[PDB]
């Protein structure tokens, strides 16, 4: 078993963690464990602080200074281990115990306890002139020695190290989601059915998704274009609640129906990156530096607890759409399409032993 | 930079 | 899940190949195919490598500007470009599955195939007998492989030593059998790629 | 960056049940990501070990390794019939994806003599006009020998594979020459 | 005064009328008053009827033959006249008592008096293509003789005379509408206000539109283009709800705005036909056989009785639309526009004595 | 058509 | 298709307070899409009843219009003395729009005696080269008058407009001649 | 509600003109626009008319092909076109407004514009005098109308009878003004477009 460790440029200070990533299983979260490693001798403040800080990083378009990124917190707590608190006794975990003993007398454990409801790391898409820091949501852990909270921080006296708040697929899926519609014109009284329906409302990444459709004309008119489509529905609140979505792949069928006649056939789409790069300002999962990702991964929320979330909540559906022969009396005033939206839900399965990683194939 | 270690046991 | 390749053959140098590397039972948006070579009596050695979700090309060093990959989504199958071959080149070559989310090594292998480059020409096969125990046939000036070599027909399966062919240094390949008789006929070769079966025997 | 990667030792022979260790090295850190391959001869390789400690599903768990530092090692309790084929270790941390040159295992037995026969050119040979003499080596042990020729190169051997039946080697070298040149002695 | 009067092609038959515009104050209609000419000693039948029929011809697009359209009757009342029914005792007018009087004991009077809460007169505009009838909103009233109203009827027998319902402008004004709205923004709290204001909410047809618009730009975005219309939105009842919008005039505004500052002004707007000639489809006022009318009055319901009416129901309002520019951490995902809707409504004046007419400088 | 008519007063 | 309007009688004259009327008829059968104009001699015409009835905003009442068939009539009361002017029937129904001739309305006065005087050219006009004699008529009633020349026409007339201080006529009939066919008696 | 025209003037036969009708206290997509003229001597005549609600151009028969009618919503103004202009053609021009819901006869007029159409050029006024009771003083040969006369500088306003003007056959203008007196001077007239006050005395 290896574990991740970092020093000040000083290299009076080393922390230890146990990994990168943390895994929420909704209601509750995984405690983040770790022990830091301290020279009181060299050091005259005598005091030591970490903390965990979640804030959302992002650029500015007014200011014509280049670089400059403003960021808003959202949770910050924060620990001090040196000198040894009384009143913070905890337990130490099993590989907590063997750090200390291996680094001895001088290095001294902490936690964090992250509250539930928090929203997960994700990163926007930079756009083609962009060369400043990622923007999204990021958590950090920050270590330092200082007399006093309110003291100057040096830059030569501080660590700082990233790690990603992820979630995985349930293991029990639930009913499939299907969708119908009817639609009824005003010439005559027939109505217009139509059906859609997924294979399974859980997919992974990467895998083709097929749906079910099947349409009940009767009226006069014919069917021209039927458009199918899966779009990024995203949703940010910082000061208040913006929407706007975004196409991830478009198939467009030449399918005609004629009047009083049914149909029914099986589409295939395909979400991913490569055709999708130029698009600015896509929702992707977390990053560490520059590494990568593939697309952001749904995130579930806390049951129908209407709560209103901080940060990106991510969801994705899917468009079905006709196009319906225009004319007659109204010309070409009225909108005779007809539209369907299902909603699905996409995530990675659980990892066995190995966490992911950073880019494999290094170049 | 982000160096590795271990616990050898 | 059953990996398929086809397209190999035997080329002069310099010249072109078609390898499809023809996948079942899994897409290609969320596997990374590679290709690997083995020069006979040698190891292994990566060539190249494709990934479809990002759309990055990788390739090897040595086989850099004459060698380009490719692969089809709507039939789940690769091709892989190759021009101005070199002699040198000629190995059996491997078309590999790998999980993209994450790496976790090499899994899934095709069956392999062969490849020839050379500028030779079929050559036809020559049997010569072995006076004297043991008895022995030769075959040598002859191309390409493989041989069928038999002692009576198959009736001698008793003793029989056959050896792996070499290349000589003229382009052509060379092979014995040999059969240990303590006291005491037909040496029963056939050339698949000429259908000739040259027969001698061996008296001492 | 390419990266170079020698296993040691080339080669070894040993009995059913023997425990035995191979050792793998890196030029540079690596980390765990290493994998391990057999493949057994005229077959596609095949997977055991992957992250260098993590076994493959349906392997048996005789198969066994072990990483310190640049060092990684794979080691098998106890040996198999089926165990006895060419193995590889393999990193996957920096392209280009380089693989290394492999170890053989195979069967141990005991010495056997090398019987040793010659085998001039036949009449046929004079028409020809290509002289060429061959000798016959047949079940010896081990692999290596020595050999000496007399009446100096441009001579080829071949070696077939251990005849399972006796789990034994088959040497066979000739040496080709002119007309006037054989019969000069 | 002069009286309108019209006789069948046998010649058998004639009717006379005081006018062909009825005026309707919305809670009462005026009676519908006239007086048939009849000849017993020809007329076997012995019977005479007269019917006033509101249906709404309509032209059929699916049935490929030219010039027929369907016939939907909304409203048919029908009062016989000979023999003279002692129960349909009834006064009759200053002037059909004199017309009477001039006719003499062959002529017999007869009265239809319509239900409220009815359509008005209202014609669709037909495209380039049409060679049928008008389509739209229509009465007429059809007199007859035959032995039982289930008789067939005959060309020769009958008469069809078409006349409108209108509507006028009422005499006192309401209050002047006026909307406000304000935008706000994620990146800054900053809102952005904008205000709307029309002269008064009746006009006249041909007269200039003036509004009042003042804008409050807070944020850090800049205004580019500012779009001003007023669109036909018409409502039709023949079996389900029809809902549709078509615009008269468009202006469009080259200010800019820059942040946080204000601007005002007034710009003007004007509705005719001559530029939207080629816009099929569009609603116009009632047409006799073939005289060019103006644009459709707006129609006044009944109060807020929540009626379903029946027809055609006519309404109009003003659009006002803010094009700000795209770009930032959102790029060009989010809608960040503005818009407004001013509702007005417009009619005729009264007539003091001269009714309408049918174009009048014939060519 | 239409018959334009008066009644003489 | 055009329609022609004949308007009479073509001139009138009156006293104050009479009653007269006007005469309108129709080519064809026009409703009672039909006006009336009065115009003052130098001013923009001024309309006064419109759909052949219908009596315009500010008129004083004594004007009154009648229609009867194919033909108009329009009738005044009291003669006021600002009404003497010309007047016009105009209909609106069918294109061109086409106007009439017009009735032109004066005062009422005693026959008035015309002065006859005859004026010879003077001597200027013998080095002119042309010859021409005028003579003059003054204070006649009415418009109608007979002129005799002698020593036959290219002669001109020039009238002028009732002087309102006398409300009588000038006469000015002039006719050119040349040098020789004057000097000829 | 004032309506002005303006553009009148004296052009020689087959040329053109600018025609404006300047309409004040109301727009004109609520009335009907129309143009009369009154040859002198004669009656009123429609020549043109403009409808901007329904876009409709109508013309008199005798000014087709060579007159057309123009409008700008902008400023609620017409202009006339006109071309290839006849003599016979002079008058004086008055632009109109109706209204258009609905047309109920011709209510609104303008003041009225006078147009020459002649090839004939300005001529000198020639005074004469008038021996004897009455007096009087011709003026002939001149071009163009009018021109200012009195008697003694306007010293003799008693029984003087100016006399309309004549158009004689040459193209020129001709009139005569007389003046009454018993028993017992200075024809003081004036020809504006000249600019030329001539004078003479008329004695027995």
């Amino acid at each position: 078993t290896r574990v991740f460790k970092k020093a000040s440029p000083n290299g009076k200070l080393t922390v230890y963690l146990g990994k990168r990533d943390f895994v929420d299983h909704i209601d509750l979260v995984d405690p983040v464990d770790g022990v830091v490693l301290v020279d009181p001798e060299y050091l005259k403040e005598r005091r030591v602080y970490v903390t965990l800080t979640c804030a959302f990083r992002y650029g500015r378009e007014d200011l014509d200074v280049l670089g400059l990124t403003f960021r808003k917190d959202l949770f910050v707590a924060n620990v001090q281990s040196f000198p040894p608190a009384p009143e913070d006794k905890k337990p130490l975990t099993r590989l907590q115990e063997r750090l200390i003993k291996k680094l001895g007398e001088h290095a001294y454990p902490f936690t964090f306890e992250i509250p539930p409801n928090l929203p997960c790391s994700v990163t926007l898409q930079p756009g083609p002139e962009d060369t400043g820091k990622a923007c999204g949501v990021d958590y950090e852990v920050k270590a330092f020695c200082a007399e006093n909270l309110e003291e100057k921080i040096h830059k030569r006296n501080s660590v700082r190290l990233v790690i990603r708040k992820v979630q995985y697929a349930p293991e029990r899926p639930g009913p499939q989601p299907t969708a119908e519609t009817t639609r009824q014109f005003l010439m005559s009284d027939k109505p217009l059915h139509l059906e859609a329906s997924l294979d399974k409302e859980i997919y992974y990444h990467g895998e083709p998704i097929s749906v079910n459709v099947h349409v009940t004309n009767n009226t006069n008119k014919t069917v021209k274009k039927i458009k199918i489509s899966v779009r990024q529905y995203a949703d940010i609140c910082l000061f208040n609640t913006a929407q706007y979505k975004c196409p991830v792949a478009m198939e467009e069928a030449d399918d005609t129906v004629a009047p009083s006649s049914t149909f029914c056939k099986v589409y295939t789409l395909t979400p991913f990156l490569a055709n999708n790069r130029e698009k600015r300002g896509l929702a992707l999962d977390g990053k560490l530096k520059h590494e990568d990702t593939n697309l952001a991964s749904s995130t579930l929320l806390r049951e129908g607890a209407n709560r209103e979330i901080l940060g990106i909540i991510v969801s994705y559906k899917v468009k079905v759409k006709l196009v319906v022969s225009r004319g007659g009396l109204l010309g070409d005033l009225a909108s005779s399409d007809v539209a369907v939206e299902l909603p699905f839900t996409l995530m990675h399965p659980k990892p066995k032993e190995e966490p992911p990683h950073r880019e494999v194939p290094e170049s | 930079e982000s160096e590795s270690s271990s616990f050898h046991s | 899940v059953q990996l398929v390749e086809s397209g190999g053959g035997l080329v002069q140098p310099g010249g072109s190949l078609r390898l499809s590397c023809a996948a079942s039972g899994f897409n290609v948006y969320s596997s990374s195919i590679h290709w690997v070579r083995q020069a006979p009596g040698k190891g292994l050695e990566w060539v190249a490598s494709i990934s479809s979700y990002y759309g990055y090309t990788y390739y090897a060093d040595s086989v850099k500007g004459r060698f380009t990959i490719s692969a089809d989504t709507s039939k789940n199958t690769a091709y892989l470009q190759m021009n101005s071959l070199r002699a040198e080149d000629t190995a059996v070559y491997y078309c590999a599955r790998s999980r993209q989310f994450w790496y976790s090594g090499l899994d899934y292998w095709g069956q392999g195939t062969l490849v020839t480059v050379s500028s030779a020409s079929t050559k036809g096969p020559s049997v010569f007998p072995l006076a004297p125990a043991a008895l022995g046939c030769l075959v040598k000036d002859y191309f390409p492989e493989p041989v069928t070599v038999s002692w009576n027909s198959g009736a001698l399966t008793s003793g029989v030593h056959t050896f792996p062919a070499v290349l000589q240094s003229s382009g052509l390949y060379s092979l014995s059998s040999v059969v240990t008789v303590p006291s005491s006929y037909i040496c029963n070769v056939n050339h698949k790629p000429s259908n000739t079966k040259v027969d001698k025997k061996v008296e001492p | 960056s390419d990266i170079q990667m020698t296993q040691s030792p080339s080669s070894l022979s040993a009995s059913v049940g023997d425990r035995v260790t191979i050792t793998c090295r890196a030029s540079q850190s690596v980390s765990s990501a290493v994998a391990w391959y057999q493949q057994k001869p005229g077959k596609a390789p095949k997977l055991l070990i992957y992250s260098a400690s993590s076994l493959y599903s349906g392997v048996p768990s005789r198969f066994s390794g072990s990483r310190s530092g640049t060092d990684f090692t794979l080691t098998i309790s106890s040996l198999q019939p089926e165990d006895f084929a060419t193995y590889y270790c393999q990193q996957y941390k920096y392209v280009p994806v380089t693989f290394g040159q492999g170890t053989k295992v195979e069967i141990k037995r005991t010495v056997a003599a090398p019987s040793v026969f010659i085998f001039p050119p036949s009449d046929s040979q004079l028409k020809s006009g290509t002289a060429s003499v061959v000798c016959l080596l047949n079940n010896f042990y081990p692999r290596e020998a020595k050999v000496q020729w007399k009446v100096s190169g441009n001579s080829q051997e071949s070696v077939t594979e251990q005849d399972s039946k006796d789990s034994t080697y088959s040497l066979s070298s000739t040496l080709t020459l002119s007309k006037a040149d054989y019969e000069k002695h």
